[PDB]
DNA sequence: GGTTGCGTGACC
DNA sequence: GGTCACGCAACC
């Protein structure tokens, strides 16, 4: 039929799509056909976003910045939207990456500070004294923890641009 | 005898299913070279991401902008020392915003030039290398509280184990 | 022949 | 609770 070669010809796109994500193959191949759409708008997102703002071991550089930081980096907007989390976030909360974009970020933290949380998203110019945010919170874990793994966000709440003027937490997992 | 209602539900969700993905072609098709059919987006999609790119490591952000977000949300910048010998091996540029004289005074100089002289004994202790260290101390530009983070790697994909070198990040302590 | 949406069912 | 694949009725 021709409905069957639409769906077909529809499909063979994101699945080239997928393959071209900056993931491991293991998470790729199980990536459900909405995921690959959500994460892959959140890929370039943050490409415009560092294209706006920043306009041989260079290389190295990013890798030893992932491991060398005893925690994982996380940017939230004020929908309280992971924009970004380190691929270490499975170091230390057994969350793959992958899962963990664009979803609420409410779905990691405990009942109790999820409202602690949610007054620090909301309070301003570019880089005001204020907004500078360096709150401890508990993040659930999924490792061998008691669940709700205690952790403390060091961050500076940051304007957010790119998309379409929305504010932004740009912040740093600190682990004790 | 009402399932039809539940399975009226049903559709309900499958339904969302189609918002979510069309909702998603629309945000899909503001990060693109537009302002159309799905389909055109989708291909035009590949198109970019195509565009923008043994063992081969991806990345969700490059070293800059990794580099760049580190030093924003902390004040934090890398540098990959010599395991015994004080011999730095590698500074970012992002010394530059932390602190003062990047890249002259930290290119070739032993990190224990740059720090207290009261902190060389109890930093030489953390260089014992008798797997991850952690430790704070006070930097030169006069002189402010560091709290240095990292791991050790050495410096010459295996089945058991592989001088070394402290690759570790400093950012202002607080 | 194209694509946009809709209500079903099987299969988890 | 959700995914994926049908087939259908529209319309350029
Ligand atoms: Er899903
Ligand atoms: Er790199
Ligand atoms: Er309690
Ligand atoms: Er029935
Ligand atoms: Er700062
Ligand atoms: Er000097
Ligand atoms: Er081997």
């Amino acid at each position: 039929n021709p409905s069957k070669r639409h769906r077909d010809r529809l499909n063979t796109e994101l699945d080239r799509l997928a393959s071209l994500l900056p993931f491991p193959q293991d998470v790729i191949n199980k990536l459900d056909k909405l995921s690959v759409l959500r994460l892959s708008v959140s890929y370039l997102r943050a490409k415009s976003f560092f294209d706006v703002a920043l306009k041989g071991l260079n290389l190295q550089e990013g890798e030893f910045l992932l491991q060398a930081l005893n925690g994982f980096v996380l940017v939230v907007t004020t929908d309280a939207l992971v924009f970004y989390a380190s691929s270490t976030i499975q170091d230390y909360l057994g969350f793959q990456q992958s899962d963990v974009i664009h979803q609420s970020v409410y779905e990691l933290i405990h009942t109790e500070d999820r409202a602690e949380f949610q007054r620090q998203l909301h309070w301003p110019p570019e880089n005001s004294p204020l907004m500078e945010r360096c709150f401890i919170c508990r993040l659930r874990c999924l490792l061998d923890s008691s669940g709700f793994l205690a952790m403390n966000f060091q961050g500076k709440l940051k304007y957010l641009h790119g998309q379409k003027p929305q504010l932004a937490l740009f912040a740093i997992a600190t682990p004790l | 005898d009402k399932e039809r209602l539940a399975r009226e539900n049903h559709s309900e969700i499958e339904r969302r299913r189609r918002n979510k993905m069309t909702a998603y072609i629309t945000e899909l098709s503001d990060m693109v070279p537009t302002c159309p059919d799905k389909l055109t987006i989708l291909r035009m999609a590949v198109s970019h991401m195509k565009s923008l790119r043994g063992s081969y490591k991806p990345s969700f952000l490059t070293d800059q902008e990794l580099k760049h977000l580190i030093l924003e949300a902390a004040d934090g910048f890398l540098f990959i020392v010599s395991c015994e010998t004080g011999r730095v091996v590698y500074v970012s540029d992002s010394v530059t915003p932390v602190l003062n004289q990047p890249q002259s005074e930290w290119f070739g100089s032993t990190l224990y030039d740059q720090v207290h002289p009261d902190d060389v004994d109890k930093l030489r202790e953390q260089l014992s290398t008798s797997s991850r260290r952690s430790f704070i101390c006070r930097m030169r530009c006069h002189f402010v509280v560091v709290h240095c983070t990292g791991y050790i790697k050495a410096w010459p994909d295996d089945d058991p184990e592989a001088k070394f070198c402290l690759v570790a990040i400093g950012r202002l302590q607080v």
